[PDB]
């Protein structure tokens, strides 16, 4: 209760966006190619998810979001793809370092627009040069339920 | 928190830009953003599918250059990379030579540490400076070269 | 920052949803007998809210929750009426009163399905007999504003 | 938290339910909830607009009583009311006798009230035992009417 709570938001200093976090393949998520048909709209309203990340040509991949309110005239047949709908607004995209600590992260999901940042790991082992690793996501909620458990 | 978006690095006539890739469909808003931060010089350095000469008929002068992936940059590139420089900040000083390549911390801040050292600039801050702006920055590979690094010191 | 998180959680004890609460006019709501052609849908997907209160035929009626979900296969034209929907489910409706102390509406929220609480006190002038006067909704998130801030 | 949901009233023999209006679409569902908690008998006591028979051919006793908006019972209904009760409980008991009103809290709630003091239970608990189950209760004129309510006391 109460002090659960005030345990809550003293930790969020010490736990990070990683504890926190939801891995990729446990996200709702659509594919760039994908098309508005109804059974996927209604995939997209029964996910309850109102900012949808939009990947190609696999989920680490993710080019755009989708929000709910970017599917409100369009029709089922005409089957529209979801690249057109994406392409008709750049909504930007927030990514954050796995380190992050979750007190930040709540002040900057305050601080903007977001709900929801895509989380990053630099990776080292390997040949190639240094890349970010996409972990998955992290709502506001993610970090609310820190909080209100 | 970031999107992925391009990073700019001065000092000191110097100016270089790191990018993303675009694909053919981007290059128009792609060589928007390479005209507003003024570049002039774009340097390929990983493969990119996209075919240049929109960005060349806009007059920013593209350069192929790709190495390994994790590598430093072989002896030539370094030596074209170092000349041209000198090239292209005498032909206008101030403007910005663009460096790009698909991670975006590997082999392209590689260049831009590089010229920053050979410029006099502290190998140790060279990559903390780097690390600032785009975090992840290089590998030990890219590091071990960067230490090992001898500046002649050259660069007019 | 947390401090202030801190007092918020504290004084959720006192306060109550009455302070907190979104009056009737400012709430997203919508006809009982309306019909869900393409404007009002998007006109629903552009709300943001998932749950919106179903008024018949004044606002302050309220008879149904409409949930985004319930639009899964609606098809703009044909041109199904609001109530047709909201008569495919019996979606409870929670009612609390202006009284209530937000700590226990917080727990209230946990412990169920809802996120949404439509709030009501009684009203005792007239004449005629006590009644419960609805004076607009409180969220889950309105609580959390409250901690956040 | 709550719905727009009926509300149970019982001690000793006697079992009340308070109730919603229906309109005549909800009237199947209406009856049935009546049929669950074993109620044999309907008092509308505000005007409703649904048509009864259907809950008679279901072998409900409705009772159209209906009196003002924020009265306390008239005198006849009150006897009227006293004298089912004898008989219904006498038919079966522990059955239940619903109340209904567009409120649920005014007048229906009063009946009930009455019920209980002329069936021994203090005014002050009355009052209390039904604020409990449906806060709100009644209004000024509602409880003066209450307390100065005097059991015969008359209920076998």
């Amino acid at each position: 209760g109460p002090l659960n709570m005030i345990q809550g938001v003293l930790e969020l200093r010490c736990r990070t966006v990683e504890d926190v976090l939801t891995p990729l393949e446990d996200c709702f998520m659509l594919d760039a190619s994908t098309v508005l048909d109804f059974g996927v709209l209604a995939s997209i309203m029964q996910s309850g998810h109102t900012r949808i990340p939009v990947y190609e040509e696999e989920r680490s991949n993710i080019v755009d979001m989708l929000y709910l309110k970017d599917l409100a005239f369009v029709d089922p047949e005409d089957c529209t793809p979801l690249s057109t709908i994406t392409r008709f607004y750049n909504h930007p995209l927030h990514f954050v370092f796995n380190d992050t600590k979750l007190d930040a992260v709540l002040e900057e999901f305050k601080r903007g627009k977001s709900h929801l940042a895509i989380v990053q790991k630099v990776n080292n082992e390997g040949e190639g040069d240094p890349f970010y690793e996409v972990l998955g996501l992290v709502t506001l909620e993610d970090v609310i339920e820190e909080i209100i458990r | 928190m970031n999107r992925p978006a391009p990073v700019e690095i001065s000092y000191e006539n110097m100016r270089f830009l790191i990018t993303h890739n675009p694909t053919n469909a981007t290059l128009n808003k792609f060589t928007e953003e390479l005209k507003k931060y003024g570049v002039t010089t774009l340097v390929r350095v990983c493969d990119a599918t996209y075919d240049k000469a929109p960005v060349e008929k806009e007059g920013i002068h593209v350069l192929d250059w790709p190495f390994d992936d994790g590598a430093p940059p072989p002896n030539q590139i370094v030596d074209d990379w170092l000349n041209l420089l000198k090239t292209k900040f005498r032909e206008e000083p101030g403007c910005c030579v663009a460096v790009h390549c698909v991670a975006g911390l590997g082999r392209a801040p590689v260049l831009v540490a590089l010229a920053l050292i050979e410029c006099g600039m502290k190998y140790e801050d060279a990559v903390q400076f780097i690390r600032q702006k785009r975090r992840g920055a290089f590998n030990s590979k890219q590091l071990l070269y960067l230490e090992k690094y001898r500046p002649k010191m050259r660069l007019r």
